[PDB]
């Protein structure tokens, strides 16, 4: 079973906009959805969005609207999105993880990656 | 031959053929003359 | 938008205490997810629909409830209990995850 | 009951269909229409307007600059510039007149093609336009440039001198895809004698070009144009 | 009508084809102005350059899908495509919306079209024939949380129960708030720094919404719904400039930051023909 | 014995001379005037401080130089600030009004290049980020001021871009739009008079822009052999058959 590998610790300055990542290993990408949570520091399990590769089919949290751009790639079966305008709110911690196999949540969830934006 | 009871019920319609340039092509409050010399 | 609530906020729990947590979401949440975070660690799928056992996730453990408030259950708290917990709702739309109680744990003083 | 027989084409989904079709929304009654000015009827009333063409593409980027049509001082018999005209492609294949002509398949009419001088008020220039209908090509210097249809003009005050190029074809109408047995031909324009420049001043100076459609202008079926795409569906 | 009336040699004071073109007008010279020719007709109109013409084709404008399967333990229907929906609006779909974005406002009625098609994509014993049921929440109106709600009464609210390898064809009056659709709406739903610009605040007709009427047969059917629109009655004022660069997003002018040029370069010359 | 090249203009109490000029465009023809009744919706009575307002505000002198890239100006804003207009224009709820701009710039006989004054309602700019980043409110509200485009991006700022009319459309088809040129050779100022172009029959100002003006110099500004190698550019506009209707609290804006 499938796996979600994350991007890689991010620096960004602020103002700018990056993309981390995720990629399913040993499931059907094309077929279950990436969700996506900006845990922050001692902070709560937040939700961005939610994508679904089979047809672009998807969701977004009011937060993000602008911020969060979900998106997956079907071949490279990466899921992404990325923020804009960054901002050290921005500075918490995202998770990627595959919904709706659906006796369960998102059940399957990918380590993260660090998104901590200054100079 | 109209079957139906409204206006979007309705088929298109076809040729305005009004058609005007100036609109567009001459704005020109003094108007320009075709011949003559343009400002003088 | 159903605003989620962890019962507690968090105690400690000796290991053998019997734990009880709870979630009371605004309106009403169907199926109530289960999530625990021991930190550095992504957090990870405990009970699932309610009331069910994920995966791995050991018998003192249970819960249930609806509508509005769920809740979780140890048997007897632990070590392995003395990490974080949220409960998750899946029901109304901008996917809403718990509050946190961070379940604790008890031992004697040094 | 009345007796029918169906022929063959039930339910085909003709997208070009101006059939009768029932109201979602019955008795529902609209905004009333009120005015607004400038008011399109025809597609050929805005394509009648100039636009500038870039006749300058030479670059490695996309530029303000690919527009002006450069001139240079004290040279003489020179070419200023070139193309041919496939007003579906090129240099054209970016304004008003491509972009919309390029919508539909066949066209004709005649264009008309502008060129307004920027140079120092109290310099001069005396050049030379001129239209190569099909057979040869490229006129490649004056002589064979100016037995084609083309027209000398002094430069004063009226800054602009509006060529047209008179529709010359066999056929009575044009592939707007570039096609060799529907093609157009040519232009260019050369230092009839040479661009002079008033003292205590210095450089190049330029011409700006625009291309606008005739009142006889001509545009029938109705192609998809190639100018756009997207990959995917796009998002709120 | 004529072409070209016939035209011999000149000399004068009388110079048409020399005019200033720094005053905004663009002069209406001629061929005959500038050369000896024939009279020639024209019999010609286009009927097909009409402008209740070159937007009143039908044209797709947007495609979703959906799926009939066993909803026995589902948290959420959508995020199972168990029923889904649509935010009315026609940028979702680059070729049309470069043609709408050809003028500035634009007025007229519809001819909301729709089909749908199905896929038995895996062990599949028999190609069952569902019912889709199409519905309108206007903005306002109640949602459809499952493919099985009260919503889905549509007491008032205008719904098409068509056949899947179907179509309808369900024409609607336009309904702007106003006198004509806005196409770009510099402005803002409020006079605070924080809101959205851009025409996405004017343009709610709110959804649709698409499910399938029957209970999972055993196997797994996916359908992909497909929404065809024809403008027609229409009306456009102020035309502008054509889009150059691509598209990002709906309601939005935007364009990729690191992108191919749209000026076509010049191989060689300038010179060169 | 008159010219294209000579004419006056009194609003209110303020004229403006110009022995130049290339003629006046009008734009889509139409000329300015009041909400006829079959039209109107607003209940309210509407005022009309006709002289002090349909008068002639100076904006300011930008500075055109070999550098400089262009400049815009959205309008009901622009004058957001001049006197009795910029006012009434924040007193009410919905006003209505047409304008005029005679837009400026001298030079001589030596001097080469021109410019291409432009008017765009409904011009909607474009975010320096792409995908469905949107642009606030205080950047698209300038005025006095106006933004600039030989300038660089702030974060949510518009695109700063001539090439793209910051909007995604070559700034050679702009000439779609009412527009003239000042040719340094066969001019120095412009003109436009502008009638209401939006969609409704009145509508809000504090909110909102019906188009803007954008200067734009298509061919460079070049002086002779030495000399100061910028020419001011200075725009005035002036409002008209202003409308104004529903006053109250006054608004308050975003900063």
């Amino acid at each position: 079973q499938g796996q979600l590998q994350q991007s890689g610790a991010e620096l960004v300055r602020p103002g700018s906009s990056v993309k981390i990542s995720c990629k399913a290993s040993g499931y059907a990408f094309s077929s279950f959805w990436v969700n996506w949570v900006k845990q922050r520091p001692g902070q709560g399990l937040e939700w961005i969005g939610q994508i679904y590769p089979g047809d672009g089919d998807n969701k977004y949290n009011g937060k993000f609207k602008g911020k969060a751009t979900l998106t997956a790639d079907k071949s490279s079966t990466t899921a992404y999105m990325q923020l804009y305008s960054l901002t050290s709110e921005d500075s918490a911690v995202y998770f990627c993880a595959r919904s709706g196999n659906y006796p369960y949540a998102m059940d399957y969830w990918g380590q993260g990656t660090s998104v901590t934006v200054s100079s | 031959i109209n079957y139906y009871k409204d206006a979007a019920s309705t088929s298109s319609a076809g040729q305005s053929l009004s058609m005007d340039p100036s609109k567009f092509t001459e704005p020109v409050k003094d108007l320009m003359l075709k011949g003559a010399p343009a400002l003088n | 938008q159903i605003v989620l609530t962890q019962s507690p906020a968090i105690m400690s729990a000796f290991p053998g205490e019997k734990v009880t947590i709870t979630c009371s979401a605004t309106s009403s949440v169907n199926y109530m997810h289960w999530f625990q975070q021991k930190p550095g660690t992504s957090p990870k799928l405990w009970i699932y629909s309610s009331s069910n056992l994920a995966s791995g996730v050991p018998a003192r453990f249970s819960g249930s409830g609806s509508g509005t408030s769920y809740s979780l259950t140890i048997s007897r708290m632990e070590a392995e209990d003395a990490a974080t917990y949220y409960c998750q709702q899946r029901s109304s739309y901008p996917i809403t995850f718990g509050s946190g109680t961070k379940l604790e744990i008890k031992r004697a003083d040094a | 009951g009345l007796p029918t027989t169906t022929l063959p084409g039930s339910g085909q989904f003709l997208t070009t269909d101006d059939r009768q079709s029932p109201s979602a929304l019955p008795n529902y009654e609209p905004t009333p229409r009120i005015h607004i000015p400038g008011k399109v009827h025809n597609l050929l009333e805005i394509i009648q307007v100039d636009t500038l063409i870039p006749m300058n593409n030479t670059h490695t980027k996309d530029e303000v600059n690919s527009y002006l049509i450069p001139l240079n001082a004290n040279r003489q018999n020179e070419q200023v510039f070139g193309t041919n005209l496939f007003i579906g492609d090129g240099v054209f294949k970016t304004t008003l007149l491509g972009e919309i002509v390029q919508y539909y398949t066949h066209w004709s009419g005649s264009l008309r093609f502008s060129l307004m001088y920027t140079g120092p008020a109290l310099s001069s220039a005396k050049l030379i336009l001129a239209y190569t209908p099909p057979g040869a090509r490229g006129p490649q210097d004056r002589r064979e440039a100016m037995l084609g249809t083309h027209v000398v003009w002094d430069i004063g005050l009226q800054s602009t001198i509006v060529m047209t190029i008179p529709w010359t074809s066999g056929v009575q109408f044009r592939y707007t895809d570039p096609d060799t047995y529907t093609s157009a031909g040519f232009l260019s324009c050369w230092y009839q004698t040479s661009l002079i420049l008033p003292p205590e001043t210095t450089g190049q100076v330029y011409l700006l070009s625009f291309i606008s459609a005739c009142p006889d202008f001509k545009l029938r079926l109705m192609k998809d144009t190639q100018t756009i795409s997207q990959t995917v569906a796009l998002t709120e | 009508t004529v072409a070209s009336i016939s035209s011999g040699p000149k000399h004068t004071q009388k110079v048409p084809i020399l005019t200033a073109n720094e005053t905004g007008a663009t002069m209406p010279v001629l061929p005959s102005d500038s050369i000896e020719t024939r009279t020639t007709y024209m019999h010609f109109n286009g009927s097909e350059t009409d402008v209740e013409c070159f937007l009143g084709r039908a044209a797709c404008v947007h495609v979703t899908e959906i799926q009939n399967k066993d909803a026995t333990g589902i948290d959420n229907h959508r995020e199972a495509k168990l029923f889904n929906d649509w935010k009315i609006n026609l940028s979702s779909l680059v070729q049309l919306r470069k043609k709408l974005e050809l003028f500035t406002y634009v007025r007229f009625d519809s001819e909301y079209t729709i089909l749908a098609t199905a896929s038995q994509p895996d062990s599949a014993n028999y190609s069952s024939n569902l019912v889709v049921q199409a519905m309108y929440v206007p903005p306002g109106a109640p949602n459809p949380k499952e493919w099985d709600d009260y919503t889905w009464q549509s007491a008032s609210n205008p719904s098409v129960f068509f056949k899947v390898g179907d179509t309808s064809r369900f024409s609607v009056p336009y309904v702007g708030l106003a006198s004509a659709y806005n196409c770009f709406y510099d402005g803002y739903s409020h006079d605070d720094a924080e809101t959205q610009y851009g025409i996405t605040v004017l343009n709610h007709m709110g959804s649709m919404a698409f499910r399938i009427v029957n209970e999972h047969d055993e196997h797994k059917t996916l359908v992909k719904i497909r929404v065809y629109h024809r403008a027609k009655h229409v009306e456009a004022w102020i035309p502008r400039a054509p889009r150059a660069l691509p598209y990002t997003s709906i309601g939005r002018t935007n364009y990729p930051k690191n992108t191919e040029p749209v000026i076509k370069k010049r191989k060689g010359d300038i010179k060169s023909y | 014995g008159y010219s294209d090249r000579v004419q006056q203009i009194t609003l209110g109490n303020s004229t403006i001379t110009t022995q130049e000029a290339a003629n006046a465009v009008v734009c889509y023809a139409e000329w300015p005037e009041y909400l006829p009744d079959v039209d109107a919706s607003d209940v309210n009575k509407t005022s009309k401080p006709d002289t002090s307002v349909c008068r002639f505000y100076t904006l300011d002198s930008k500075t055109w130089t070999t550098g400089s890239k262009g400049w815009c100006w959205k309008l009901p804003d622009a004058l957001k600030d001049m006197g009795v207009f910029g006012q009434n224009m924040f007193f009410h709820s919905l006003g209505r009004s047409g304008y005029t701009v005679h837009v400026q710039c001298n030079a001589t006989k030596f001097h080469s290049g021109c410019l291409l004054v432009v008017v765009i309602p409904e011009h909607q700019l474009a975010s320096h980020e792409g995908g469905n980043v949107s642009v606030k409110y205080t950047f698209t509200h300038p005025g006095e001021r106006g933004i600039d485009l030989s300038s660089a991006n702030e974060v949510g700022g518009p695109v700063k871009d001539v090439l793209y009319n910051m909007n995604g459309t070559l700034l050679g088809n702009l000439l779609i739009f009412p527009h003239q040129f000042i040719n340094l050779r066969t001019n120095n100022t412009a003109t436009i008079v502008i009638p209401y172009i939006n969609s409704v029959p009145i509508d809000s100002m504090t909110r909102h822009n019906n188009v803007s003006l954008m200067v734009i110099p298509i061919a460079p500004l070049t002086v002779p052999t030495g000399a100061t190698p910028s020419l001011p550019i200075t725009v005035t506009i002036a409002p008209m058959c202003t409308e104004f209707s529903g006053i109250r609290s006054k608004s308050i804006v975003p900063q």
